[PDB]
């Protein structure tokens, strides 16, 4: 209740600083073989994503009603930074033609088209997600309530119909 | 490369036709919306009366 | 509106 | 003095604690890096499966010789859920039947066909005609949900025909530039050998024609580890390996 703990009892700060240098040497010795192949693993993984999926703002999960009469898939919103860079590069093409002389606004029109599309389907994705969170809380409440329903059913011996728990399909939870 | 870029143009030429289709999807979707929203609002007016 | 709205999406489709 | 060390200044309990702590650090760092690798491979397999293997027609790509950054791909297709093919065949046969059946109530009686010079801004299809080019509906008879779905799948068959005709001519272009690139590589080797025989060893890269293989043109090349992307210090560590 009054002593120095495990770390406080350590040696004088310069001496201990030498100890942290040696600390570092043995920690990096552990790093050297084992943290190496992690880098090449990351290389492989990230450049697969480069072509495929390295650029998602939002996920194409699925949306189901509780009554499940229909299914809708959400949006795979991409990062439009490279796209808008390409549009401003077309702007720069036109501006370079003008500068060599002695459309652009239409590409800026394309640009804010891109961000208004981005943001409207972004907010659409956000309301999707908020409804999903409402769904999971409602799923918990439904679960416990339907458990009590089955308890009453067997209390009635009414296994003939007992209302049963319902959760989100893995369609809705690809994560 | 001439063939490649002409093919790139033909990609746009085909893709322009693609826009028609999801529009038809939304057409059917809106009619499905219609048929039951009618009854929903109508019964709302019922029990308000 | 029920009747005519049914008819309108019948005609406009 | 250099014969005197921070280790000497330590007491034995501190020595034991520091040694065991750093060795625990060592083993746990090793094992946690190992699992880092492990989930790397697991994520890679998941990526390959869900993206690549789920696709029926795979994401092949063109890059032109003069434009090393511009890319042309054949169109995406998922492996079919069996409803796809079952629908396709059953609907095409019964849709010929639907051509000949002439049953349902028709609203087209009120309207007489006329002409407009341009209508909307122009669109056009490519390649040979589709079947659905002969197999589309009329403009007024489609006013029920199931007929709309049948029109949806008719347009889907249009999608299939356009994607195919595009991608067969795309792959024909693949094969043509393949034989051209093989002969270009052979001629480039011949030119290099001739120039080295003459003594003009400093051949500029602009003389030999561009071997523009974009790695995404054959996308499985983009799977790999490119050890050039490994950090140079990690490369220096990797050099000491014997294999």
């Amino acid at each position: 209740t009054h002593r120095l703990s495990k770390e406080e009892i350590t040696i004088h700060p310069q001496i201990y600083r030498e100890l942290q240098e040696e600390m570092r040497q043995r920690v990096e010795e552990s790093r050297k073989p084992t943290a190496l192949e992690l880098a090449r693993e990351n290389i492989r993984t990230r450049k697969m994503r480069n072509r495929f999926v390295d650029n998602l703002a939002h996920d194409r999960f699925l949306v189901r009603s509780f009554s499940k009469e229909f299914s809708v898939a959400s949006f795979r919103t991409p990062y439009v930074d490279g796209s808008i860079k390409l549009f401003q590069q077309q702007i720069d093409e036109l501006l370079g033609s003008e500068r060599c002389s002695s459309a652009v606004i239409k590409l800026q029109q394309l640009i804010r088209l891109e961000e208004i599309i981005f943001n409207m389907r972004n907010n659409f994705s956000n309301e999707l997600l908020k409804l999903r969170d409402e769904k999971e809380r409602l799923c918990g409440t439904l679960n416990v309530s339907l458990q009590r329903i089955r308890a009453i059913n067997e209390k009635l011996k009414d296994k003939s119909f007992h209302a049963d728990d319902v959760k989100l399909t893995p369609e809705e939870m690809p994560g | 490369d001439d063939e490649i870029d002409v093919l790139r143009t033909d990609r746009m030429l085909v893709a322009q036709l693609v826009d028609e289709l999801e529009l038809h999807q939304v057409n059917a979707l809106c009619l499905f919306l219609l048929k039951k929203t009618i009854r929903n609002k109508f019964l709302g007016v019922k029990r308000e009366e | 509106e029920v009747i005519e709205k049914v008819l309108d999406i019948q005609n406009l489709y | 003095t250099p014969t005197v060390r921070a280790e000497d200044f330590l007491l034995p309990e501190q020595r034991q604690a520091f040694n065991e702590e750093c060795e625990m650090e060592i083993h746990k760092a090793r094992e946690d890096d190992y699992y880092s690798l492990v989930h790397n491979e697991f994520v890679q397999h998941t990526i390959k499966t869900e993206c690549w293997d789920v696709m029926e027609v795979q994401r092949s790509k063109i890059v032109s010789m003069t434009d090393p950054e511009t890319e042309v791909h054949n169109f995406h297709l998922r492996k079919p859920c069996a409803q796809r093919a079952k629908i396709q065949k059953k609907i095409k046969l019964m849709r010929a039947i639907q051509i000949k059946t002439e049953e349902c109530f028709t609203l087209s009686s009120l309207v007489k066909r006329a002409k407009e010079g341009n209508l909307c801004t122009e669109q056009q299809v490519c390649g040979p005609p589709s079947d659905v080019d002969e197999l589309l509906y009329d403009t007024l008879d489609v006013y029920t949900g199931p007929r709309a779905t049948i029109q949806l799948i008719l347009l889907e068959c249009k999608i299939l025909h356009e994607k195919k005709s595009f991608n067969i001519r795309f792959d024909t272009l693949r094969e043509r530039k393949s034989r051209e690139l093989n002969l270009i590589a052979e001629r480039n080797g011949r030119c290099v050998r001739i120039m080295q025989q003459l003594g003009e060893h400093t051949c500029p890269p602009n003389v030999l024609f561009t071997p523009v293989f974009d790695i995404e043109e054959d996308p499985q090349t983009v799977f790999e580890v490119f050890d050039s992307e490994i950090d140079p210090e990690l490369l220096k560590l990797a050099v000491k390996s014997d294999d």
